[PDB]
């Protein structure tokens, strides 16, 4: 089964299992192998694998990581993916002293919004967008990866798992305990990442839920009934919350110009209903002169 | 609702691919529709015992029907298929699925058997478990009520769920069509209203295209207190579903 693959090295561990770089000996194709240990006498095939596999078989898109095969023993599960070259985080670290060219930031956000609009159109929530889960290749592509936290949703949504999204990228409606969250939670994460592509540090680096909320409030202002009808009724809202004034966005990500700031502000809207969809964002004026340059490093 | 139409269109495509084989039971040497009814009813019970989503039930039934579309099963192993299917549906759909131990307990078989059957069901279905259900179409149709009515909703779910029990006739109807029939029937029973114009625009279905399903569903509804399987009726007596199974079906539809 695994006979035609030669392991090269370990890449890392995401939500579940282990990923390795390998090569198809017969075709030359370099792949990413997600290795999942099963057993019996325990829980069987993990819900994360069930979800990821079934959803990734439907989501064929240039900006979504491609699932090639499932090799399924009684003991081990192996997801075979197309190998992508680097993750966004490592690339942002490497851009330490050059910066990332604006055309490349704009290309990446455009592509990310494409992959995300395709997911949402196919009733999939990603629920873990962060630079580590975003993969870039030598031809200028970026792709959504690690669908281990993804799920299929309904219209309208019902309550889904609360403990969702890596904290820095986690939307305020999750933080404030709302029983319905939806597609807008992925847009929030992408807004956080847009900002991060520009400054090259996380926009809201909290170490706890309250810390995270307060970092959000200090930047965008503390939400009230005017900006976000319903906020004060939310389960983990507190009247004791400090009431910070909203920062001018030109100060939130200083290198961004008018169009970029507008787009960012619609991605970071408190009210999930008012937050821009990935679909509507593709036609933002920010993107009028978008191109797809190869990355400028490697 | 930036995606309501995209999602509906996509579900309409997927339900055709996810469809079970309509005549599979004639090809089964050792099991019948009546045996399937018994199994489905028991799953309704498991659903209630564990407070599972109605969606999980609808998915588990889709997995069983697609499994039995290609795999011959002896009557003594039919409950093992149903258990693995419900385990798979729970892992996919539930925030807190029951553990394997709980499924072993609720059945007859070993943990080893259940887990091997799980792996078998995944192989046969080729891991394609994100299937459209009557439930997924109903919740979108519910958006077209003016105003929203809890009795209409619960009764539509009740009718859509009864359709799960009887392979003949319901295997021949798509989930979107069963959902159409269930929604009109409920609306009519409760308020005297009909399949709304906005749903014709959305779905392309009229009362004419829904009619054969409706005639079947209306008969199922009238004969429901007399059916050998009764778990859905009991389940829907609960205040959680507004006691809708206590409501009287209409004598005629006048379509
Ligand atoms: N660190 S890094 O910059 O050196 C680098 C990173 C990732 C990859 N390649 C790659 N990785 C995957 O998952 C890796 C996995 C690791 C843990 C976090 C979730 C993602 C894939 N899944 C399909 N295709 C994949 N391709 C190459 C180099």
């Amino acid at each position: 089964s695994m006979e035609n693959f030669q392991k090269v090295e370990k890449i890392g561990e995401g939500t579940y299992g282990v990923v390795y770089k390998a090569r198809n000996k017969l075709t030359g194709e370099v792949v990413a192998l997600k290795k999942i240990r099963l057993d019996t006498e325990t829980e069987g095939v993990p819900s994360t694998a069930i979800r990821e596999i079934s959803l990734l078989k439907e989501l064929n898109h240039p900006n979504i990581v491609k699932l090639l095969d499932v090799i399924h023993t009684e003991n081990k599960l192996y997801l075979v993916f197309e190998h992508v070259d680097q993750d966004l985080k490592k690339f942002m670290d490497a851009s330490a002293l050059t910066g990332i060219p604006l055309p490349l930031i704009k290309s990446y956000l455009f592509q990310l919004l494409q992959g995300l609009a395709f997911c949402h159109s196919h009733r999939v929530l990603h629920r873990d967008l962060k630079p580590q889960n975003l993969l870039i290749n030598t031809e200028g592509a970026i792709k959504l990866a690690d669908f281990g936290l993804a799920r299929a949703f309904g219209v309208p949504v019902r309550t889904y798992t609360h403990e969702v999204v890596t904290l820095w990228y986690r939307a305020p409606e999750i933080l404030l305990g709302c029983k319905y969250y939806s597609t807008a939670v992925d847009i929030w994460s992408l807004g956080c990442i847009f900002a991060e592509m520009v400054t090259r540090r996380a926009l809201f680096p909290g170490d706890s839920e309250i810390d995270q909320l307060f970092r959000i409030f200090r930047t965008l202002g503390t939400p009230d009934e005017v900006v976000w009808p319903g906020v004060t009724s939310m389960p983990d809202y507190k009247p004791s919350f400090p009431k910070w004034a909203r920062q001018d966005f030109s100060k939130v990500v200083p290198p961004l110009d008018e169009d970029g700031r507008s787009l960012l502000s619609q991605m970071l809207h408190y009210d999930p209903n008012k937050r821009i969809s990935a679909k509507a964002a593709l036609a933002h004026p920010f993107f009028q002169d978008v191109t797809k340059p190869v990355p400028h490093l490697r | 609702p930036d995606y309501h139409e995209d999602i509906h269109t996509y579900l309409r495509e997927m339900e055709v691919k996810c469809k079970p084989k309509v005549g599979y039971m004639k090809k089964q040497p050792d099991i019948t529709n009546s045996m399937r009814a018994i199994l489905v009813d028991w799953l309704v019970e498991v659903g209630e015992e564990y407070k599972l989503q109605n969606e999980t039930l609808h998915l588990a039934v889709n997995y069983i029907d697609r499994f039995l579309s290609s795999m011959s099963v002896l009557r003594g192993k039919l409950q093992l298929v149903g258990t693995a299917a419900m385990l798979l549906a729970s892992k996919f759909e539930e925030i807190y699925p029951p553990e394997v131990a709980e499924f072993v307990y609720i059945t007859t078989y070993t943990k080893k058997q259940v887990l091997r059957m799980e792996h078998l069901v995944l192989k046969v279905l080729t891991f394609d478990l994100a299937a459209p259900t009557v439930n997924q179409f109903l919740t979108q149709y519910f958006l077209h009520q003016q105003p929203a009515n809890c009795k209409v909703e619960s009764l539509a779910m009740f009718l859509g769920e009864l359709s799960l029990i009887d392979a003949d006739p319901y295997l021949k109807y798509l989930p979107s069509v069963i959902a159409g029939a269930a929604f009109h029937l409920a609306l009519y029973t409760v308020t005297g209203q009909s399949w709304p114009e906005s749903l014709i625009r959305k779905t392309g279905y009229t009362l004419e295209s829904l009619k054969p399903c409706l005639m079947d569903l209306h008969q199922t509804y009238l004969k429901a207190p007399q059916h050998a399987q009764q778990s859905i009726r009991e389940k829907y007596k609960n205040s959680k579903y507004h006691g809708v199974s206590l409501l009287n079906p209409p004598e005629t539809l006048n379509l």
